[PDB]
């Protein structure tokens, strides 16, 4: 697709690459290893999910949490560091 | 014919009581992904209890069928509802195969 | 005959009824997520009913 | 040349979130918690922005994944909570413009 | 425990409620040539091996 826009676009223009991938639990750490070296070959933006931390040393981590609190909800936002 | 069956007169439903709120429809769309599957699993065995209590007057009062339930891709769950669903299999005495 | 179909019918959704209230005792307090409990909700619908 | 990138992604009044930003990676960025924690909600508010068409915004379960369910119900609307929202993104592009 | 043909599908878990989109059932690659068994012990409430 971008290949085919390369002619409508602007010379000074590469427009932005992402994708997402949810329960990426199914993965197993040498898949991951070859997504994460793939995608980022290609410049690609990656988004990914899992109930634990399946990628604990490359780009930026996040964990949530939710917490009940006076007959509503509230998400918690706690950023995660490879190394202490 | 429809009509002739006494199951057709019975309205089911699923219900979960989600967080602070009450008793919800249980709607896959509202869901997700550990909290359908635990669902999932405690509807399986409701099944599977059901069909043994009809099955029981038509067998040896000394029989017990074996029951046994799988889960590919459990790391879909947290640790939390793995130990839930564990807990669940015991006190049913069911047994489990998880990938 | 139509009494008897009648009567045999409410017998046996009451004896499901029941069954399935006590089976739902054992899914009480499953902690998924947030969800805290499970429920088979059984009721006879009003176009069968009247 | 210098590809744009996603800075971040906002959520307003969300499920959940009432206003959180996560400042997204140049390469990965990761999301976890137990089940229920709302990664699945995240993904849904960036796609909602990303194509705002309500025809083709269809939250199944990760379970049924295009297989009908037969809900009626696309999964937007619960995700939100009453009154106004927002899902907003920042992106930097190759002319290095915000 | 169910061995039946028209029954048995194993498509992938990816796709667990999706249509076919090819015709084979994903059993036949799982074989090896030549005579394969496939079974299952059980102790009754009888206590029969
Ligand atoms: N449309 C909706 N209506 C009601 N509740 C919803 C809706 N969408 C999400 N929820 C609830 O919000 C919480 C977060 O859901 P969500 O699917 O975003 O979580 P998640 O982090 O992706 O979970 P998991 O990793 O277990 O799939 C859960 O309690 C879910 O039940
Ligand atoms: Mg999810």
């Amino acid at each position: 697709w971008e290949e085919e826009s390369r002619r409508l676009r602007g010379k000074d223009i590469s427009p932005c690459r992402l994708l997402f991938l949810d329960q990426a639990a199914r993965l197993d750490a040498k898949s991951i290893a070859t997504l994460f070296e793939l995608c980022e070959r290609l410049q690609m933006q990656l988004i990914i999910a899992a109930p634990e931390n399946i990628s604990p040393e490359k780009g930026t981590t996040y964990k949530l949490v939710r917490k009940v609190f006076k007959n509503h909800e509230h998400v918690h936002v706690v950023g995660l560091r490879g190394f202490g | 014919e429809e009509l002739l069956d006494y199951r057709n007169y019975l309205e089911l439903d699923v219900e979960v009581n989600r967080g602070s709120d009450g008793w919800l429809k249980a709607e896959s769309g509202a869901l997700s992904t550990g909290e359908a599957i635990g669902t999932g699993m405690s509807i399986l065995v409701m099944v599977v209890q059901s069909w043994e209590e009809e099955s029981r007057r038509l067998r040896g009062k000394d029989i017990s069928p074996c029951r046994l339930l799988f889960l590919d891709q459990a790391a879909r769950l947290d640790a939390k509802s793995i130990a839930t669903l564990f807990e669940l299999c015991e006190r049913l005495q069911m047994q489990l195969i998880i990938a | 005959s139509s009494k008897s179909v009648a009567n045999i019918i409410r017998k046996t959704i009451q004896r499901e009824q029941n069954r399935i209230r006590m089976l739902n005792q054992g899914l009480q307090a499953v902690s998924f997520g947030q969800v805290r409990g499970v429920r088979l909700n059984v009721n006879v619908r009003e176009s069968h009913a009247i | 040349i210098e590809r744009g990138k996603f800075r971040s992604l906002t959520l307003v009044n969300w499920n959940g979130f009432f206003a959180r930003t996560f400042d997204l990676d140049e390469l990965v960025t990761t999301l976890s918690g137990g089940n229920g924690a709302g990664k699945s909600t995240t993904m849904a508010a960036f796609v909602t922005a990303l194509i705002p068409d309500l025809t083709l915004l269809h939250f199944r379960n990760t379970t049924e994944a295009g297989a009908t369910s037969g809900s009626r119900d696309k999964g937007l609307h619960g995700k939100l909570r009453a009154g106004v929202c927002y899902s907003t993104l920042d992106v930097i592009n190759s002319r290095h413009q915000r």
